[PDB]
């Protein structure tokens, strides 16, 4: 009977509401007689108390059975009460990443039993936790109860328990500032650079302090020894890695299985370098049916094979040392996928990761690199509380040119060039002024929304004219098609004039790749050309730019 | 400290709950700074620690005071603001002196500290809750709520308004021609005086406020009479080419959405044949006349363009390169209440984000001086980049609303 003299947290019901009145008759005698046995023992420990039924409230009470049925378990569904209770501060949204942890000579894991039931509940609120054990048929008086402590499944239990635990740790951490205590759910994680004897002494001291407040801690040694398996991680003394990943072999794949696969691969990508989720997730583009069987493509199976080959041998991450520099290194994988490693040491990685661009039809390598740098900067700020020095496969000239002529304001911190290919470069640049001694192509295209036929053509200043017919197209596609035609039929230096703000917009963005084959062909042509000047004029204003 | 009166009761709009907003991850530096600042603030009774029973949260950041080497805590109250102050734009709402923009010099003073001597309504304190974050989510954040009128909250100057009026009353008597307007934590003081006279008068107001108990760590002059809607400029060229006339006709055709009395036809007839872009085309009489007509019509402002107080202000910014940025403050499309161009020192000091930040601050301040409220920005920057780096160069005590734009403007050089 570990009663707790802990200051309770004042709790209210959402304004306008009241306690849950839900009534429960059913069902079986066995479950009832099983409930009495537990309730009497809980009352003896002061966790619950019988109440005279003066206009009280009620909550459903079930009883279930774990494996190894020698021990019964009582269950209470607080859903209806949880609806009516006030909101509380979020407990912990995210979890600490092992790459951000710092080396400690000794680490101990302490799990507290009866965590919630050892923390008292606000008095005036207790009446809302009222519940009833049913009599055996015969409409006889039942056994009323209410919680004097934090009920399991109640909305406010985790946060209140967390704060209570914090206030309990408060006087202990004051006498031992050299030791660091982390708090996660029902677990405490202690660590120190103190010698093993002094460390274990301090651990036992902490256990005693906790036991004085009514919080139990494991008697035999202290519980587990490294690993340390935690939240899908393997934490060793000198290293961290991920729990073993299993990629299943199947003759047929479904949206669910592909979801699990992409999930596992993503999870593994934080440490094992090179993981590519692009094709496999591209299979998942259809959002319609979850049980639908999806055939794998060749690129997908190739990608998955490369992932298996990567996952063949195990790899490990190291821990963080504040005294040493934080370095980030990025490499392009070529498919629009980027991979990165964050390290304080050449052969030791703190962690790794990947950036892929899902949004947008068209883009270029420099922009994607910038976005990657952004992602890594955010991640680094979150985990280590600072930003890394960057090693990037891009020349300063390329970068500077790009951000100087870019319409949008980007930024990158101090970075150094790495000569490791593939390097990031600008494959082509449009002329900023018209070219003297170059043929001027006036291009246009059009389409019928219904028939989807359309056509694309050009008329030049040398009197050269062409019209190429199209099928299954759109106005935009013909507008790009015309420019493509002009690129095909001209020399090494060409002046193109378009009526399309669309096409102009796509081209002026200077993409080095696209998910449209046409745009890719146009890109190839622009690369092959020595000089290209693209210009725009108002459509249907009839100057030099008329239809076809 | 003492309670001069009881606490002014603060209610929100019925049906609206308190603000719940995530706390952005911060550098260890800024975290430690906030920890020091809040330790001292807790020591002075300004803020107190709270439990799990307070669900609400408001973001907090660490910036530099102005140029100062000491850290300053900047709370982002925009959400709580939107919740309470739209009622407090009504009940306690401070009137805006439209004659402020006419003055030849306007100085901005920081009166914020004044709010710290006044207690806050006991029931309202739970909505001021903020969280100092921990690195790598290792510990739950440190949680405080304000016991006194918080800086950045628009309700604060609204409550302190009477005291401010009282303290200012003697100064306004000896200086009837000086305009004084209080926006949040700042006091805007206009005058037609010479710069020397103006600065001496500002110092007079500083010593006046100081001897009356208000500390102003101002220990920054605008000129709103020169602020207007900039004219659209057509390129001045000796000769012309086909390309130049194309850019001209295009730009004018774009301007037709603004000034409908523009005709591009005679310029269109001059390019009639299919020609090389580099071919020089001399202007005719029927052309040049039209160019002059379109030039003289572009220097006169728009007709039927007025400020709607029921509509929010929108500020668009576009990057012109070489440390230049152009902006337009409007309400409805193509009707421009204000236009301008911000510039800075070129090279080895400022980068893109810094320039954009200072531009946003300048525009916001102008908007405050003119319409008495801040515009919602459309920012030419990546969301996460801005969200990461905006607190570096930010010297302002308020935060304007913003969003982020893609699909680059082809307007660009046209403006
Ligand atoms: N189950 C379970 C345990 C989970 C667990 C979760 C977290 Cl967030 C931290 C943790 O260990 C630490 C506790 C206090 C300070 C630092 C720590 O880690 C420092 C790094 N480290 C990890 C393992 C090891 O043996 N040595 C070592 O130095 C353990």
């Amino acid at each position: 009977v570990p009663i707790s003299p802990i200051e309770t947290v004042p709790v209210k019901l959402k304004p306008g509401m009241d306690g849950p009145k839900v009534k429960q008759w059913p069902l079986t005698e066995e479950k009832i007689k099983a409930l009495v046995e537990i309730c009497t023992e809980m009352e003896k420990e002061g966790k619950i108390s019988k109440i005279g039924p003066e206009n009280p409230y009620n909550t459903p009470v079930f009883a279930i059975k774990k494996k190894d049925s020698t021990k019964w378990r009582k269950l209470v569904d607080f859903r209806e009460l949880n609806k009516r209770t006030q909101d509380f501060w979020e407990v912990q949204l995210g979890i600490p990443h092992p790459a951000g942890l710092k080396k400690k000579k000794s680490v101990t894991v302490l799990d507290v039993g009866d965590a919630y039931f050892s923390v008292p509940l606000d008095e005036d609120f207790r009446k809302y936790t009222a519940f009833t054990i049913p009599s055996i048929n015969n409409e006889t008086p039942g056994i009323r109860y209410q919680y004097n402590v934090l009920p399991q499944g109640w909305k406010g239990s985790p946060a209140i328990f967390q704060s209570s635990m914090t206030k309990i740790l408060e006087p202990f951490a004051a006498q031992n500032p050299d030791i660091v205590i982390y708090q996660y759910m029902d677990d405490l994680y202690v660590g120190s650079d103190l010698e093993i004897g002094q460390h274990r002494t301090k651990i036992e001291e902490l256990r005693q302090h906790l036991l004085r407040w009514g919080l139990t801690t494991p008697d035999k040694k202290h519980q587990k020894e490294p690993p340390f398996l935690w939240m899908g991680y393997e934490l060793h003394p000198d290293k961290w890695t991920v729990q073993p990943i299993v990629l299943p072999e199947k003759d047929s794949w479904t949206v669910n299985d592909i979801q699990k696969l992409v999930g596992k691969l993503n999870w593994a990508s934080q440490i094992y370098p090179g993981i590519k989720v692009r094709q496999l997730s591209k299979l998942l583009r259809g959002t319609k049916a979850l049980t639908e069987v999806i055939p794998l493509t060749e690129e997908a199976e190739l990608e998955l094979a490369e992932n298996r080959e990567i996952l063949k041998e195990p790899v490990h991450g190291v821990y963080y040392d504040p005294s040493k520099d934080l370095i980030a290194e990025i490499q392009k994988q070529g498919q629009g996928q980027w991979t990165y490693q964050i390290y304080q040491e050449p052969f030791k990685n703190l962690k790794t990761g990947k950036y892929a661009r899902m949004r947008g039809a068209h883009t270029n390598d420099v922009k994607q690199l910038t976005e990657a740098v952004q992602k890594i900067t955010t991640e680094s700020i979150v985990i280590w509380g600072k930003t890394p020095k960057f090693k990037l496969p891009i020349q300063k000239e390329t970068w500077e040119t790009w951000w100087t002529e870019y319409w949008q304001a980007t930024w990158i911190p101090e970075w150094e060039f790495v000569n490791t290919p593939p390097l990031v470069k600008l494959w082509y640049q449009l002329e900023k002024e018209p070219i003297v001694g170059a043929e001027t192509f006036y291009v246009d295209g059009a389409a019928n929304r219904e028939t989807k036929l359309g056509k694309a053509g050009y008329v030049t200043n040398k009197g050269r004219q062409k019209v190429v017919p199209l099928t299954n197209t759109t106005n935009q596609k013909t507008e790009l098609q015309a420019i493509y035609l002009a690129l095909q039929d001209s020399g090494l230096e060409v002046n193109i004039v378009t009526d399309s703000q669309y096409a102009l917009g796509i081209i002026q963005a200077q993409p080095d790749k696209s998910e449209s084959e046409l745009v890719n062909q146009i890109i190839e042509q622009l690369i092959k050309k020595e000089k290209v000047y693209l210009a725009w004029v108002p459509a249907h204003k009839g100057i030099g730019g008329n239809e076809q | 400290p003492i309670s001069p009166i009881e606490t002014v009761p603060v209610k929100l709009k019925p049906g609206m709950d308190g603000p719940k907003v995530k706390q952005w991850p911060l550098t260890e530096e800024k975290i430690k700074a906030l920890v020091e600042i809040c330790t001292e603030m807790e020591k002075e009774g300004k803020i107190s620690k709270i439990g799990p029973e307070n669900p609400y949260n408001t973001p907090v950041f660490a910036i530099k005071k102005k140029d100062s080497t000491k850290w300053r805590k900047l709370v982002d109250f925009r959400e709580l603001n939107k919740r309470t102050q739209d009622f407090w734009e009504v009940q306690l709402g401070i009137p805006h002196p439209a004659g402020l923009k006419k003055k030849k010099s306007v100085t901005v003073l920081d009166v914020g500290d004044a709010y710290f001597s006044v207690p806050l309504d006991e029931d309202f304190r739970k909505y001021t809750a903020f969280t100092i974050p921990s690195i790598n989510n290792e510990t739950p954040g440190i949680r405080y709520q304000y016991n006194v009128l918080p800086q950045g909250w628009k309700g604060s100057p609204a409550i302190f308004q009477s005291s401010m009026t009282k303290i200012l009353e003697p100064f306004k008597k000896q200086n009837p021609d000086i305009v004084i307007y209080q926006y949040m934590d700042d006091l805007y003081v206009g005058s037609d005086l010479e710069i020397g006279q103006h600065r001496t008068k500002i110092e007079e107001l500083r010593q006046h406020l100081l001897r009356w108990g208000l500390t102003t760590p101002d220990k920054y002059e605008l000129h709103p009479d020169k602020w207007t809607v900039q004219p659209i400029v057509l390129p001045e060229k000796d000769s012309w080419t086909v390309n130049d006339i194309q850019k001209l006709v295009g730009k004018l055709n774009w301007a037709s959405q603004i000034y409908p009395g523009i005709k591009v036809r005679q310029l269109s007839k001059l390019l009639r044949g299919t020609k090389a872009l580099t071919e020089v085309i001399p202007l005719t009489e029927e052309a040049e006349l039209e160019l002059a007509e379109n030039r003289e019509i572009l220097k006169e402002p728009v007709h039927g363009v007025y400020y709607d107080p029921s509509k929010d202000l929108i500020a668009e910014i576009q990057k012109q390169g070489q440390g230049q940025w152009t902006y337009q403050i409007y309400q409805e499309p193509f009707k421009n209440l204000k236009t301008g161009k911000y510039a800075r020192m070129r090279g080895a000091h400022t980068n893109d984000v810094k320039q954009l930040t200072e531009a946003v601050q300048k525009i916001t301040t102008e908007s405050i001086v003119i319409w008495g409220k801040t515009p919602k920005f459309k920012l030419p920057i990546q969301k996460e980049t801005w969200e990461t780096w905006w607190t570096e160069y930010w010297q302002a005590t308020w935060i304007p609303e913003w969003e982020f734009v893609n699909t680059p403007p082809l307007v660009k050089l046209w403006y």
